């Protein structure tokens, strides 16, 4: 189910400066490029050894794109500024996810289109790719704007066409990194927490992509609401970091096993700790 | 919409002469176009927004100022033979799908060697064939506007008070008086038609009225002949029995 | 509207003493982008440290990566210090190799 | 590649 | 060149369709094809926009057959009207900035349906203040071309259609002058075919 998503952030930045654009593109969880106007020279510059098989003009081309969307993002923020009846003096953000999901018939499974204003959600594209759903007044003003300008037409054009079609491409050029999962390698530890107590922490490294499932169970019962799970960390190589652990009465710990889901493993691994 | 000033403007070899433009349907993409006769649209330079003019990707010959979200300019700063041209300008709006560009009516503009080549036209109306008449009780009135230089004329009718469209034909462009040359002056010819009775009442009225467009009160002038100042120049019949 | 950063401390590889490594401290949860971050070894702070591009996550909070190259003792203590406009003081956490 | 051009909200 | 039209000039009988060929060439992944009109006035007016990623475009009596693969976008223009004679252009707008390439664009003459021809040659009055003489070729079918005359002081202007609404009548017309003594209706249009039936009056 693989994706291509892109990531804008746009911020005001009143005195200091024009307001700031920056653009991350992702395929799956494998960002590709970045794109930032706080550079003195800004350009689109490649962030996975593959994306470095297009051409010239695809470089200069992205940067055209993003250098227009620093320019359009700077009037956004100043209409925004206008919906709310806010202050020229303070600093605003506008954030925005877009892309496709990939369907197995290699066509577009869902598309998608969201952005936020200060940190809360404005407007968002609709499943139906046809209409939109406003977060608030102020978001009804972009609605009605973007039903005259028919943007939803142009996104649905986007999703379905030039989205899957150069993520389709992407994954061609890159998939002995992008098309290969990468198994977690596993160990169950064990600490003394008290004279009856102990922890279980059931570890995961080095997997792609980030998607996961790490699971306690007790005699087969799952322990979700005893299990502290801590959020899948960047190793830094684009792999990826997981434990899960949970606080047992000593003497128990043969009745806990840890169960690891991934999709680069050909069967769910079931472990336990082995003294 | 899209506004331009002027409409129409001879020049000088080695004159300047600044174009206007304006759009007031809050758009950020604005362009400046030139067609040849003959020809189809080139693009003299696009502003995206309010800025500092690039240089680098304007033109020998033009000079291009954004003054502010509405209003755009183009300068000729040397006028050659070859900038003979339509000089148009265009506005669009960004995303959705609604993107066509807006173009506004034009500047034709002329570049002579010699302002003695401006010629205003001579203007004739010619009454109807009594033998149309009499054949198909139907009556043509024949303008013609000749000698004309550059080919910056309008062309209009009038009867009893109102400017007609009915019964109305005026070639789409004129024709050179002289082809194998240069600056060649040009003519038009229009028709107007009405019924024979509507001819044939004294009390009826017809005027063939062209606006021309010359020089202006700045130009010099230095020649015999009246100065050929942007002027109307016009013919008229009455009906007759 | 504010949204306090979440802080992990660890290393890329496993830890090892003498080998070779990458110290990573991961800030995610945050809002809004304006953070400041500093590796420390023993309290120092360490220079020339890199960090990943600016991102966010489905609730619109943003993360980075901040790593850099350093070699694992028996005696070094490393720690992450991250400044937000949500903390009054910075907060300091120790690098725990079992974390 | 990215959306070739952007709306104003 | 980079927007080919390969037709300079097209005719179609009124009521009927006609279809406006377009090709051109672009590395872009992203663009739209327009199509736009221009008057004798030179005003241009916007017709038909075909997106690259978008099916078939249909806006009214336009539609585009968007051949994508062979870079063909071609413009049919069906129910013709008398007010469809125009220059057709066909422009690329590539990717964001959209500077548009045109074409050379495509004269498109709707000839009228004369239903009652009567060619003929009337010699106009000839006014007081002028030393020309003129001479009307008028009523003929829209099957008659008009040529440019072989003298060099006889000029003469293409066909022309009017259209006199109240009383549903069109009616080709071609105007010749000349201020020659040698000048006649009788040969005006004699470097022209004209109907074998025309008449020229006593």
């Amino acid at each position: 189910s693989h994706s291509m998503r892109y990531f804008y952030t746009a911020m005001s930045r009143p005195g200091r400066g024009e307001p700031r654009f920056i653009a991350v593109g992702y395929v799956d969880d494998t960002q590709f490029v970045r794109f930032d106007s706080d550079a003195a020279s800004p350009r689109t510059e490649p962030r996975a050894p593959w994306i470095e098989q297009e051409g010239p003009e695809y470089w200069d081309r992205n940067t055209q794109i993003f250098k227009t969307n620093t320019q359009t993002y700077r009037e956004s923020l100043r209409n925004l500024r206008g919906y709310y009846n806010q202050s020229e003096a303070g600093s605003h953000i506008i954030q925005r996810m877009y892309g496709c999901d990939l369907g197995p018939d290699g066509r577009l499974l869902r598309g998608h289109d969201q952005s936020a204003y200060d940190g809360k959600d404005y407007i968002a594209l609709n499943e139906d790719l046809s209409s939109w759903t406003a977060a608030d007044t102020a978001a009804q003003i972009t609605q009605r704007k973007w039903e005259a300008a028919r943007v939803a037409e142009q996104l649905r054009a986007y999703l379905e066409g030039l989205c899957v079609e150069w993520l389709r491409r992407y994954l061609e050029n890159g998939k002995e990194t992008l098309q290969r999962a990468d198994p977690p390698k596993t160990h169950v530890t064990h600490h003394p927490v008290s004279d009856h107590e102990a922890t279980l922490r059931c570890w995961a490294l080095g997997f792609y992509p980030a998607e996961i499932t790490l699971t306690w169970q007790r005699d087969g019962e799952d322990q979700t609401q005893d299990t502290e799970l801590v959020e899948t960390r960047p190793a830094g190589d684009r792999t990826f970091q997981k434990w899960a652990a949970v606080v047992v009465p000593s003497g128990e710990e043969q009745r806990y096993t840890c169960h690891v889901q991934h999709e680069g493993l050909p069967k769910p691994l079931t472990l336990r700790w082995e003294p | 919409g899209v506004t331009q000033t002027p409409k129409f403007q001879v020049l000088k070899t080695g004159q300047s002469m600044t174009l206007q433009c304006a759009q007031d349907m809050n758009h950020n993409s604005m362009y400046w176009y030139r067609q040849d006769p003959g020809m189809g649209l080139r693009l003299i330079y696009y502003s995206a927004s309010e800025g500092t003019t690039d240089k680098g990707e304007v033109p020998n010959g033009y000079n291009v100022s954004r003054l502010n979200k509405r209003e755009f300019s183009l300068r000729l700063e040397s006028a050659a033979p070859s900038q003979t041209s339509v000089y148009f300008c265009a506005s669009r709006t960004r995303g959705g799908t609604l993107i066509e560009q807006y173009f506004g009516p034009g500047t034709r503009l002329t570049v002579t060697e010699d302002l003695k080549n401006v010629f205003p036209p001579e203007v004739a109306v010619f009454e109807p064939s009594e033998a149309e008449i009499s054949h198909t009780q139907k009556a043509t009135l024949v303008c013609l506007a000749t000698g004309f230089y550059p080919d910056h004329v309008e062309l209009s009718w009038w009867v009893n008070g109102k400017e007609v469209h009915s019964g109305v034909c005026t070639d789409p462009q004129p024709l050179k008086e002289q082809p194998a040359l240069n600056d060649s002056r040009y003519c038009l010819s229009s028709r107007l038609r009405v019924s024979a009775t509507f001819w044939q009442n004294p009390r009826n009225h017809f005027r063939c009225q062209v606006q021309f467009y010359g020089l202006s009160e700045n130009d010099e002038w230095t020649q015999d002949r009246a100065k050929p100042v942007t002027q109307i120049v016009s013919a008229e019949a009455w009906g007759r029995a | 509207i504010q949204r306090t950063p979440k802080i992990q401390v660890y290393s890329r590889h496993p830890a090892e003493n003498g080998k070779s490594n990458f110290l990573n401290c991961y800030v995610s949860g945050f809002h809004p982008s304006d953070i400041e971050v500093d590796l420390l070894k023993n309290g120092e702070r360490i220079e020339k440290v890199e960090h990943s591009d600016l991102s966010f996550s489905k609730d619109w909070s943003f993360y980075l990566l901040y790593y850099t190259e350093f070699t694992p003792t028996e005696k070094d203590e490393y720690a992450c210090r991250v400044n937000h406009v949500t903390l009054s003081q910075p907060k300091i956490v120790k690098w725990d190799r079992d974390m | 590649i990215p959306l070739t051009e952007e709306a104003e909200l | 060149q980079k927007v080919t039209q390969a037709q300079s000039s097209v005719s179609m009988p009124v009521r009927k369709a006609v279809t406006l060929n377009c090709l051109y060439e672009t590395s872009w992944w992203s663009y739209y094809i327009f199509w736009y009109k221009q008057l004798p006035s030179k005003e241009m007016i916007f017709l038909i926009r075909q997106g690259s990623d978008e099916q078939n475009a249909k806006s009214g009596r336009y539609s585009v057959n968007f051949k994508k693969a062979a870079k063909s976008v071609a413009l049919t223009i069906s129910a013709l009207q008398l007010e469809d004679s125009a220059k057709y252009f066909c422009a690329l707008g590539e990717g964001g900035a959209q500077k548009l390439v045109f074409g050379q664009g495509t004269r498109l003459t709707i000839n009228p349906n004369i239903q009652n021809p009567d060619p003929a040659v009337y010699q106009l009055r000839d006014s007081k203040s002028s030393d020309k003489s003129v001479c009307l070729f008028t009523d003929f079918d829209s099957q008659t071309n008009v040529s440019q005359s072989k003298d060099s002081d006889v000029y003469i202007t293409d066909k022309c259609v009017l259209d006199m609404r109240s009383m549903d009548f069109k009616s080709n017309s071609a105007v010749a002058w000349s201020n020659k003594s040698d000048f006649a209706c009788a040969n005006a249009f004699n470097n022209s075919i004209i109907p074998e039936d025309t008449f020229f009056p006593s």
